[PDB]
């Protein structure tokens, strides 16, 4: 989604406040990762 | 389907590596020690009371790992993968049963974590071990990864398995001047203990063993070693006639003159010459002063009560010393395999471990005794929480020890170091390429010959392949593909065993005994030498293949130095091979029908008696076939297969046998440090330091060997067609050249990937370190040095990213390291932000981060950063066959031909490389892989073995192509035909680290270090390089003048000394200082290294007073 | 802080670009300075019971598998400490005890008192006095001040059971925290009601077990 | 050699040890924190 | 990871023979280089890379982040 990011196993979107936790929620799992940006890139194959 | 008896046998090898793994060697020692060592090593030490407390005890019990008695297998634990990512230590609680004593009537147990244990991965207690492939993708890790090493604080690095000497032997080394010394170094447990003999003065022979003080008669000792003959003696480790008997007696002569028998001066001289007792229990001073350990000091491999035993070892000893003495050869070269040993990582972790716990538990005795010192109350509330305080500095310390790499172990009073090396993901061959890796050390110098190049002795049972480049202090070694290395068995039952089948003993031994057969000897250790040698061994081997004793406890004879050898040592390299029983083969041939089958496993020919494990000493003593075609009644064994002779890198060169060796030695150190797919784990994965191939392929050639590891799941390298020629002078030496419009096509292509922790941690002044940004001024937008992200303040997904932008943000307080008071008010800020910049040449991307937390509850943040390399020229391309090459001038299309059906070359090489680093193997593999493709099929290839040639060209011109392997082509420039027919046609390549973008490295003017004030070190940091003295010099030879200067010093250190002609020393600006005057001074220009030494000359009392003098008015 | 000679512009940038790593203005284009000159790889009473005091500190700290860094907060505190001589006149493990407490509490960590004392022979109303004097004679704040909310979380992890707790835990701290807005909360021991929603939304999750295990 | 300017045979024992000017005892970076990394001759002679 | 969709040498399409092959390796299993030749590949160099390039995706997405 156009929120922030995802777990790492459990794989859910999820935000976060500012200076809260990186502990998901729908998992008690810690490590998670970061969505992709919904801005524009570009790049040029050759 | 009837097999051949040939062909058959290649079944084995697999099914042999099937069940039990190539890389079991740290898995089983590892596993092996966590189930059984353990279990021991505290059946060592249970029980500890201090001097206190008339009533007490703790009665360590049980140790287990996992297992609370609530599962089998630990109820859970954290993934070793997932942990990877958290950079934790990835461990295993250690679950400990003890019953103590505390307080009246209780002597109570329980279940105790003392701490965690640094597991290995794909171990019997890891998660990994038996899980499938889903197990794999739902706990997010590689099938694929052999396993077999650590993980530790996010790396993971190996326990790299050390070849030690062979402990507890009696070895002869025969040197010039000298004597010869013989020395024998043995250890149990306690005191692993070196010692020495040798003659010193013509004849006169003497003990050196730093125990004792220095040089004693060894007539003496044996007296006191309890034969007190002085016949015997001489008989005994002489002979019967020759002239043995004077060559030893003139000892027996000097001897004679000092003393006799062994009341007290045969014992008490050597405890006249022993060192002190330190201190109390002094009392042993006696005439049997040293009695106690005169029998035991470095001799404890035999020891017990009575003087025989070791007594007549020390003869047999002797026995060595003056047939060597005799003559030069006639002795032991410490070189070939079996006089050296390899050693397991199983017993690394045990004496490491043990020897912490032990420590330990000894600094608990005090743990306890802080309590114990004040009665307070009745003291008892046994230290049952006061473990923990206490407890897991064994976790830790064995932390930090296993990553490190320095063991400290003062209790063997022995320290090796660099015993472990950063784990080596370069690429997929690399991976079990680090492993199945030895280290050799010690052997006196560096420079001493000996122990040195590669001996026959270790045919088949190490490598002979790779030994690569970075020889230096010491030597790696590798495996064989076939390699069972021994644990060890037992003593006692195959000693009494070996009386079993009716042999003596010493006890009734004539003490004329070096004439009856040869001699036994267990451990390396002489009992009765029983007659009969032969029909002895029959025996034994038949209850060896046969019942008993299995793996190794093998036997070997030895004729001229009159032995027969059968001692249980594990340790010990050992491998398969098919016994010819009698005539032919056990094998029969129809019994792999019941193999392949599916239902007869492995493990059964040792218990129904087919082939078995060997020694190189054992196979000294067989008789070894070749193949089953070429045999002789009188033979002994076959192996089944020579290719497991190369190693497991060595294993990937196809039809190596057509090479130089030399060409496969720089192949496996090139193939290792190939680019490939690692593992299915990739994308998930991140790394230090990564590379990758956009598109790999499977060599065209196999080797059998690759279909083991499923390497052509994971190849590194293209399949690309070449055509042999000189074009494109640009080529010349060694040098690849490419085709464009085929790299633009996709070929040989890298995703490079990097990453950067950045570590976040709160300081005392509890203000944490923080991430903030997004400027943003200008009315919309973040400046373009800070645009490299959106609002969270990090690196986000898929952004071009150019040097001199921000990749992670991270603002930490100028004040975070100050000094905290009982108060705060409104700004806890103050912040110094050191966002760290993407540095380098190009573009890369952030495709990917992580946000997550360590085990002390801390912001971490984590990401990668990647670029994909076209390759671009000056790139290192290995022809997977030894040719190791840059990639020369891209030629366009147009330019290398060709020819029929169109097919363009891809790389295109000079055939100047064949002719002189000779390798035909290549020459071949090209024609297999032109073939393959024709027929539709990969290409078998494998030492001594694959598909052969002539095959080949029926398959070549059936389909149209020249057997020769051979074709016109046309003109890349020109359109006319070919003046001479080329070889060309598929060969796999390869692209390997030192890729040029990464290497190329300059400066105008970098950076200076502070103490020398001159460049910085290398390439990263910043630039600068080297003139060094040999490198310098040469400028010299030319002759000139100022080119010294301009290089050695006006752009080296630009500094300007102020000085005094009177008493000159080096002022500043405008004084003399210690005459201070502020006239005399002359400024002039000198290098900074020169004042440099001078000041620490003149800081150390010294004075090289400057005088000077005009250049002008001549 | 340094000012160029001629432009006389007050901000610096610095060029790391081509690797001359130089530092210009972009007021004048005439650098700061040339190749940045940059580096690279006793026995006292009180300083002895520093050492002890960190030997101590330390040791006892991690028995509870606390992070390191916070135990430096109570190491100033302990020094802050001897210099009022609150010190010497009682025990050392009420003051090591104290200061860490003053740690964690002030630093809202998840621990507790009667539990982190329980690691002695102690009372624990001892070293709850001790750590009541300081109060006193350091000079401190509102800045201790801790709830369930935390706590739960510490408790959840040592009961194992599956993971549904997590959502019970969610479950429990609005219902404590209804509960700590029907103001039954305050002047009672904070674990009393963690425990309790505990046995609640597990009851509520139908998993049985005891107030022993609740109170253990 | 002799002629009044060092000091006969006497200086070549200690007496006033000079101390490195402190550029030849660069003291390393602090490398963040509070505990700076040392430098070891001042430390010696800092003991002697 | 995926067939490049053109040789490196020829760089006739590759791409829409792939699956077409793999099928055909698979339905009605037949001899590979005859297959590619009443497929239609001739070149060596073009044919390769259908003997050859071991396919990673798909051992991929057994890993994949969301799952
Ligand atoms: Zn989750
Ligand atoms: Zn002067
Ligand atoms: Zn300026
Ligand atoms: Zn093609």
């Amino acid at each position: 989604a156009t929120l922030k990011y995802i777990c790492a196993e459990c794989s859910s979107k999820l935000s976060l406040s500012r200076t809260d936790a990186v502990r998901c929620k729908d998992c008690g799992h810690r490590i998670l990762l970061k969505a992709r940006t919904k801005r524009l890139v570009q790049f040029e194959a050759r | 389907d009837e097999i051949n008896t040939a062909q058959d046998k290649w079944h084995l090898l697999p099914a042999f590596l099937k069940v039990k793994g190539l890389v079991k060697q740290h898995l089983d020692s590892f596993n092996y020690f966590v189930d059984t060592d353990l279990k021991k090593i505290i059946k060592a030490n249970q029980l500890i009371l201090s001097d206190v407390d008339p009533e007490f005890y703790l009665k360590y019990v049980d140790i287990r790992v996992g297992k609370k008695s609530s599962s089998s297998t630990k109820d859970y634990l954290t993934p070793p993968h997932e942990c990877r990512l958290r950079d934790m230590t990835y461990s295993a609680p250690i679950y400990v049963d003890i019953e103590y004593t505390r307080g009246r009537n209780i002597i109570m147990h329980k279940d105790v974590e003392i701490g965690r244990m640094p597991i290995m991965l794909r171990s019997n207690k890891c998660i990994l071990y038996d899980a499938d492939e889903s197990k794999m993708a739902k706990l997010n890790e590689c099938p694929l990864d052999p396993g077999g090493y650590f993980i530790v604080n996010g790396t993971e690095k190996v326990i790299l398995v050390q070849e030690q000497l062979s402990k507890n032997r009696i070895i002869v080394e025969a040197d010039e001047k000298k004597g010869i010394v013989q020395a024998s170094v043995t250890s149990s447990t306690h005191e692993r203990k070196s010692k020495t003999y040798v003659i010193t003065k013509n004849g006169k022979i003497y003990l050196k063993h730093n125990s004792i003080a220095e040089e004693i008669p060894i007539a003496i000792v044996l007296k006191a070693c309890g034969i007190l003959s002085d016949l015997e003696i001489m008989q005994l480790v002489c002979g019967n006639d020759s002239s043995y008997q004077d060559i030893f007696a003139v000892n027996l002569e000097e001897s004679s003159k000092l003393d006799i028998y062994t009341q007290q001066q045969a014992l008490e001289y050597i405890g006249a010459k022993v060192k002190t007792m330190r201190r109390q229990k002094l009392t042993i001073l006696q005439e049997g002063i040293e009695a106690i350990a005169t029998t035991v000091i470095a001799h404890l491999t035999v020891e017990a009560l009575d003087f025989r035993e070791k007594a007549l070892y020390i003869a047999m000893m002797t026995r060595r010393v003056v047939m060597a003495m005799y003559n030069p050869k006639m002795i032991d070269d410490r070189d070939y395999v079996g006089n050296k040993r390899l050693e397991l990582a199983g017993q690394l972790i045990s004496l490491l471990f043990e020897d912490l716990f032990k420590k330990f538990n000894n600094d608990f005795k005090l743990s306890i005794d802080k309590v114990l010192k004040k009665p307070n109350r009745a003291m008892e509330y046994d230290a049952l929480l006061s473990i923990n305080v206490h407890s897991n500095n064994i976790t830790s310390g064995l932390n930090r020890a296993i990553s490190t790499g320095n063991w400290s172990l003062k209790r063997f009073k022995m320290e090796r170091a660099g015993v472990t090396h950063v784990l080596s993901r370069l690429s997929y061959i690399s991976a079990l390429g680090m492993m199945t890796r030895i280290s050799s050390q010690f052997e006196k110098s560096r420079k001493v010959s000996g122990p040195r190049a590669l001996q026959p002795s270790q045919f088949g049972m190490l490598c002979t392949a790779d030994t690569p480049e970075g020889e230096a202090c010491g030597l790696v070694k590798n495996l064989a593909l076939m390699t069972h290395i021994t644990t060890d068995d037992e003593e006692e039952p195959i000693k009494k065993l070996c009386y079993v089948l009716g042999v003596e003993d010493i006890t009734l031994i004539d003490s004329a005994s070096l004439h009856l057969n040869y001699g036994v000897y267990l451990n390396g250790t002489l009992i009765g030498s029983i007659r009969f040698p032969t029909k002895f061994v029959t025996q034994f081997r038949h209850l060896r293949r046969t019942g008993k004793v299995s793996e190794f406890i093998s036997i070997y004879s030895n004729s001229h130095q009159m032995a027969v050898h059968i001692a249980t040592d594990g340790g010990r390299i050992c491998r398969p091979l098919i016994i010819v029983s009698d005539g032919q083969s056990r094998v029969k041939d129809i019994h792999l029908r019941k193999l392949l089958d599916g239902e007869l496993d492995f493990d059964d020919f040792l218990k129904l008696g087919l082939v078995e494990y060997l020694d190189v000493n054992e196979e000294n003593d067989s008789y070894i076939a070749l193949y089953e075609k070429d045999i002789v009644p009188s033979m002994t064994h076959l192996e089944i297969e020579p290719f497991t002779i190369l190693g497991a890198v060595a294993g990937l060169i196809p039809y190596p046998h057509h090479n130089q060796s030399p060409r496969n030695t720089y192949q496996c150190a090139m193939g290792k440090q190939a680019i490939g797919a690692i593992a299915y784990n990739q994308f998930k994965r991140i790394d230090t330091l990564l590379y990758l191939m956009t598109y790999p392929q499977q060599p065209m050639v196999k080797t059998k060997t690759i279909e083991l590891i499923d390497y052509d799941k994971l190849p590194a390298g293209q399949n690309a067609t070449v055509a042999v020629m000189s074009y494109s002078g640009y080529d010349i030496e060694d040098a690849l050249v490419l085709n464009k419009s085929s790299i633009d096509r996709g070929f040989g292509r890298c995703e490079t990937r990097r990453k950067t922790t950045t570590v976040l941690k709160r300081y005392a002044n509890h203000t944490q370190d923080i991430i903030g940004g997004m400027r943003v001024d200008e009315n919309g937008d973040p400046i373009w040095q800070h645009q490299s992200l959106g609002p969270d303040g990090l690196g986000e997904v898929g952004m071009k990213v150019q040097s001199g932008q921000i990749y992670i943000n991270k603002s930490v307080p100028t004040n975070s390291a100050d000094a905290p008071n009982p108060n705060n008010v409104n700004v806890q800020t103050q912040y110094r932000e050191a966002p760290v910049i993407y540095r380098g040449p190009e573009p890369s991307h952030i495709d990917q981060v992580m946000m997550s937390v360590s085990d002390n509850d801390q912001a971490l943040i984590k990401v990668l950063l990647r670029q994909n390399r076209r390759p671009e020229l000056g790139d290192k391309f290995s022809s997977r066959h030894g040719q190791k090459g840059v990639c020369g001038i891209i030629v366009k299309q147009e330019d290398m031909p060709f020819n029929d059906q169109g097919i363009v070359p891809d790389i295109i090489m000079n055939p100047h490389g064949f002719p002189s680093r000779m390798t035909v193997g290549k020459m071949i593999e090209l024609i297999s892989g032109k073939a393959g493709v024709l027929n539709g099929t990969l290409e078998y290839g494998t030492c001594f073995g694959g598909s052969k040639l002539e095959d080949m060209s029926k398959i070549l011109v059936d389909q149209g192509f020249n057997y020769s392997g051979k074709d016109m082509l046309y003109s890349g420039i020109t359109g006319e035909c070919l003046q001479a027919y080329i070889f060309f046609g598929p060969i796999y390549y390869q692209k390997l680290k030192h890729m040029v973008l990464d290497k190329m490295h300059a400066r105008a003017r970098g950076p200076r270090a502070v103490l020398t004030r001159q460049p910085t070190e290398g390439r990263s940091r910043d630039g600068g390089l080297r003139l060094g003295e040999m490198e310098r010099d040469c400028v010299i030879a030319y002759g000139a003048s100022q080119l010294l200067l301009e290089r050695l010093m006006i752009s080296s250190d630009a500094f300007e000394v102020d000085v005094c002609d009177k008493c000159g020393l080096m002022g500043y600006s405008g004084w003399c200082t210690t005459c201070k005057s502020a006239e005399n001074i002359i400024k002039m220009t000198i290098p900074y290294a020169a004042k440099l030494l001078f000041q620490e000359l003149l800081s150390m009392n010294i004075a090289p007073r400057l005088r000077l003098e005009d250049i002008f008015q001549q | 802080m340094p000012v160029c000679k001629n432009c006389h512009g007050t901000e610096f940038e610095r060029d790391l670009s081509n690797a001359n790593n130089d530092l210009v203005c972009k007021a004048c284009g005439v650098v700061s300075e040339d190749n940045p000159i940059v580096s690279e790889v006793a026995l006292e009473s009180r300083e002895a019971t520093l050492n002890n005091a960190r030997r101590k500190l330390r040791a006892v700290s991690y028995a509870l598998h606390i992070p390191e860094y916070i135990t430096d907060a109570a190491f100033q505190w302990y020094k802050l400490a001897l210099a009022n001589n609150f010190v010497q006149g009682r025990r050392s493990q009420n003051v090591i005890a104290s200061c860490l407490y003053v740690a964690c509490r002030k630093e809202k960590t998840h621990h507790m008192l009667i539990d982190f004392s329980s690691r002695l022979q102690v009372s624990v109303y001892s070293i709850g006095a001790t750590f009541l004097k300081m109060v006193k004679k350091l000079h401190i704040t509102e800045l201790p001040l801790a709830d369930p909310s935390l706590f739960i979380q510490h408790f959840a992890e040592k009961l194992d059971l599956a993971d549904k707790k997590i959502k019970v835990v969610k479950d429990a701290v609005k219902l404590a925290q209804r509960m700590s807005k029907d103001w039954m909360f305050e002047g009672r021991r904070p674990a009393g009601i963690a425990g309790a929603c505990i046995l609640l939304a597990c009851r509520m999750n139908n998993l049985r077990r005891t107030h022993t295990e609740i109170v253990a | 050699d002799a002629t009044v300017p060092s000091g006969r045979p006497e200086t070549y024992i200690w007496r006033y040890l000079p101390a490195p000017p402190v550029c030849i005892r660069p003291s390393v970076m602090m490398q963040d924190s509070p505990a700076s990394n040392e430098d070891d001759l001042t430390v010696k002679l800092t003991e002697i | 990871m995926i067939v490049p969709v053109r040789c490196f040498s020829c760089g006739k399409v590759v791409g829409d023979k792939w699956e077409s092959y793999l099928n055909l390796l698979q339905e009605d299993e037949l001899d590979e280089g005859t297959a590619l030749s009443r497929l239609g590949l001739k070149r060596y160099c073009c044919r390769r890379m259908i003997l050859t390039h071991v396919d990673l995706i798909e051992k991929f997405l057994r890993y994949n982040p969301l799952e």
